[PDB]
């Protein structure tokens, strides 16, 4: 058990997937000069809790903007129209012993997901609802939104393979936590965090849960960001 | 078939140079040499892009980021005279485009174009990595207006020009059909962020849209 | 100037040729190239990553998430079985071991299967992971699949068991069964039925020759 | 003699090649170089001169040297506001910079602009030159551009202030707005209206890419 | 298109050598093969200077004085027999030009001249720094004679030559039209004394005369 801290931000844990074995870090020119927030920022922004009952389908969350409403990152995102970050996602599931299931928590870099009805496209609400996770459907559906079957998660691919991403098994026998890194994957060292979705947290339960008639019928999934080695444009002349 | 003893120990057929640089016809098209002085049939067009034909596209997704140069070699046919010489013109993203075959854009300086008569070996023109940023994108879950507007997954800097192609022959006794058939191929390309084998088949050119399709191919028990 | 003769060859249009483009743009300059994470450099880095196995991939549960899911949870019929080679397999042919695989004609190499038990942290039986070798015939009954090749892997002690099949390749191939050791024996808390998940990828090396296009697209 | 091979693209008239062409008059001996003063080696020394921004290009002043000059000499509204850059802008596509900036499709650096007052050496007030970032709003009140970037320029101590604008490319820019610090202090014997020249060139360096044809000429 | 991070440090393609040395057509031109013995429509001519098209023009406008190599490359078709042989004849500053398509300047030993039969590559001839001074002037603010005489802004420095072009064919059956496009090109190319931009039309191609045009595009007001 260790104790994290981070700012004004405290959670407690119970081993870390560093996405694509690299470690975020900063971009080290008077043309362009970059402002490090550091201050804040790097603080635990914890999302509301997912229940997750026998019937869920799963759940993704697109960032950088699924933080736009959260504190001086979700404000800064307002003042400067350039940035980075590397967000530390914890994602724990709290069961309890008698609970059984299996979660693939995967972070999908550049997950461009398609159209339910082709020849058309989505309102751009039906991606993101900021900080509350669009579901998947079990079957197929129509209309103006996004394709949100599993077996073809978002993207048109399977879903089982899905684990060539920076991922973490949740297996409700073993484990409770997952802890995945993602050094800021991008063609541009800076991007606009309203236009680009830099990656797709998306948690998809493998094997379903189940319980017997005396258990909580659900089990929350609490998911927690942590964006570090934040860098913006500059404000200030030159 | 007999299963044989596949015995060795190579993986250079394997790599990214060894997988994806190969040439493959992505584009045939029409284009006559006389008649209709306003018209759109005297030339061709296609806009360089990755997302052509299925078979390259699928190989193409399987990585997010890749940088490459492409070295494209045409095969000009004809049908129905004097000898003939076609000009394929590559305008880069930032050029004019013509609007008919007797354009100014044609004559455009920073457009380079070969000049290929008629009988010699078909003519090839090399392009570098053109694009804005770092690498090509496969993918680009973001919308090109800011606030969530209109065109989503087009990013601008996955452009690589256009390849207008015509006759210089100003005209002619009877009327010439030729046919053009363009060989794409990367060149020194890297590839990085791997990603899953599309599963669905292709809805259109321009987006990533698919019908649910089945994981694979169904049996009769979980035991035969 | 220097006497040349023109080979059988020239002035000809090989497809598959490495010669010197002249460059359309020569002043143009390049953008540099910065440090992008992830870079794939041989294509068998894919075949190395284990994925879901659809296993229970039967007639009516291959659209939805019931094809990754073997029901565990009868003694006398094994739990699962299937063809232990990527190509020209139903279950195999989808993973990415089994998707970079249909790119080409040749490839010889191991194979490692992964069994993560997703049941409760209170079941606890016992599995019979029986392989049968590339020419022999699948065991019919438990005893004859225990007096193979096997595994008997408690789900207790350890919920993931590990293999690696060689001999496979292609230019009749194994299987890997499952079979009841004991039943899954559950507190009156816990659930009764549980699943089990199953992997691929390349176990140590693998090797993969001649090229070709896939089979799926059309 | 020498078995050679024509390659695809042999006897192919490629417009942009570095070929040696066969001289016409070898025996011809062209003039010997004198130095010439003032040699251009770099296209971007051009951009990085001064030059006058005809900011006051308002409908009727732009056929007249009155779209170079602001008037200074109503505090509630700023003197003047442009965008801020080269490509795409009235105001600074006729610059050196700026046309040096339209034979190219990809550029990015930064530029300084020179305020030079060319009022009266009496004439004594403040001017507050604000800066937006590219993606932030104009300020609409001279508050709420002081809360930003700005730099409070008194004019009865220097009569040129110097900025050096980043953050400049084209593949929503910048602002610089001006305002009524303090009205012009003017003695009984100067006039009570001034004039604000504007300058424009490359602040240390500039980058840029593509070559391209001009859209001005037709 | 959206606003990226454009992040790159090269001004290679800012040089002098890198912005003028591109080819581009300066001089299409028809020119029969049989009929009208005394005729001027058999032979193209285009004295070579830099004030063809206004595109070019503008870019030798940024400087004063340049010096340069130049290095033609012509494309030159046909319309409506035997294979057709041309004929190319450079005649420097200092040259007899013909009066007609059998004149005797043709076979002048001192005017080099490239004799291209059809179907080959396209006949490319370079021409070394010819003029008498040390540079090409673009602008010359004097008199070609003196005492303030006719004939403004002319010098006889700047004078690159001529191009005459024919058939070598003495006849043929059937009439046939040639079209030749001359690709000038500079190369080696130095430019001193820097010049603002051309901001006006062109009206002539020998003058530098001009409508007063307007700075810059107008708006509504100062701090729109």
């Amino acid at each position: 058990v260790r104790s994290m801290t981070l700012g004004n931000s405290t959670i407690t844990t119970q081993n870390v997937v560093v996405g694509y074995g690299e470690w975020p870090s900063y971009l080290s020119t008077a043309e362009d000069q970059p402002t490090q927030p550091d201050v804040a920022t790097c603080r635990f922004y914890t999302l509301e809790s997912v229940q997750w009952e026998k019937t869920s389908p799963g759940w993704w969350w697109k960032f950088p903007e699924a933080l736009k409403n959260m504190g001086l990152f979700g404000q800064n995102m307002h003042y400067h129209y350039l940035g980075r970050a590397g967000y530390t996602i914890h994602v724990q599931c709290n069961a309890s012993k008698f609970h059984q299931g299996c979660l693939l928590v995967v972070c999908v870099p550049e997950a461009e997901m398609g159209c339910a009805d082709t020849d058309t496209t989505f309102p751009a609400t039906e991606l993101t609802t900021e900080d509350t996770p669009h579901v998947f459907t079990s079957d197929s559906i129509t209309g103006k939104k996004v394709q949100a079957a599993v077996c073809n998660a978002g993207m048109g691919v399977g879903v089982g393979n899905l684990t060539i991403f920076p991922h973490q098994w949740i297996n409700l026998r073993t484990n409770n936590s997952a802890t995945i890194v993602i050094p800021y994957i991008n063609s541009v060292p800076m991007d606009n965090m309203f236009r680009h979705y830099n990656f797709t947290l998306m948690i998809i339960p493998f094997a379903p849960l189940n319980f017997t008639d005396g258990a909580t019928a659900y089990v929350p999934i609490t998911v927690t960001i942590a964006p570090m080695y934040a860098e913006y444009n500059g404000l200030r002349l030159a | 078939q007999t299963r044989h003893v596949v015995n060795f120990h190579s993986r250079s057929e394997s790599t990214i140079e060894n997988f994806m640089g190969r040439a493959a016809c992505v584009f045939m098209d029409q284009y006559k040499i006389n008649g209709e002085e306003t018209s759109t049939d005297r030339f061709a067009v296609w806009t360089i892009n990755i997302r052509e034909m299925a078979q390259l596209r699928r190989k193409c997704e399987m990585f997010t980021y890749m940088r490459f140069d492409i070295e494209m070699t045409m095969v000009i046919t004809s049908c129905q005279m004097p000898v003939l010489t076609h000009q394929i013109m590559y305008v880069p993203p930032g050029g004019p485009i013509p609007a008919k075959v007797d354009g100014y854009e044609w004559q455009t300086s920073t457009n380079p174009s070969v000049f290929w008569t008629e009988g010699n070996a078909p003519p090839r023109i090399s392009i570098p990595f053109i694009s804005v940023g770092n690498a090509y994108s496969s993918f680009y879950d973001g919308w090109s207006h800011f606030t969530q507007d209109g065109t989503y997954g087009y990013t601008t800097l996955n452009a690589m020009g256009k390849l207008y192609i015509r006759h210089v022959n100003r005209s002619s006794p009877h009327q010439i059909t030729s046919t053009i058939r363009v060989y794409f191929k990367p060149k020194h390309i890297k590839a990085w962020v791997p990603r899953p084998p599309r599963l669905c088949p292709y809805i259109n050119k321009r987006d990533v849209n698919f019908v649910v399709t089945e994981i694979t191919d169904s049996r009769t028990s979980i035991t035969d | 100037g220097v006497p040349v003769l023109n080979t059988p060859g020239s002035n000809q249009f090989l497809t598959s040729d490495d010669y010197q483009s002249p460059s359309a743009m020569p002043q143009f300059d390049e953008t540099p190239e910065m440090h992008i994470p992830g870079e794939v450099r041989n294509l068998m880095e894919i075949a190395e990553v284990d994925s879901v196995v659809p296993v229970n991939n039967v007639t009516g549960k291959t659209k939805s998430m019931d094809a990754y899911q073997i029901p565990v949870g009868d003694k006398t019929k094994p739990i699962f079985s299937f063809q232990m080679d990527p190509g020209y397999s139903s279950v195999l042919k989808r993973t990415l071991l089994g998707e970079m695989l249909n790119y080409y004609a040749h490839w010889s190499g191991s194979v490692k299967l992964t069994f993560l038990f997703c049941g409760s942290a209170m079941a606890t039986g016992k599995l019979l992971i029986s392989y049968s070798p590339p020419g022999a015939s699948v065991p019919t009954s438990r005893k004859d699949a225990m007096l193979g090749t096997h595994i008997v892997w408690d789900i207790g002690l350890q919920s993931s068991c590990v293999l690696c099949v060689p001999w496979i390749s292609q230019s009749s191939a194994g299987y890997i069964t499952c079979w009841y050791q004991t039943n899954i024996v559950v507190p009156p808390g816990a659930p009764t039925s549980c699943d089990v998940l199953c992997f691929a990828s390349a176990c140590n090396d693998f090797s993969v020759r001649l090229l070709r296009d896939t089979p799926f697209m059309a």
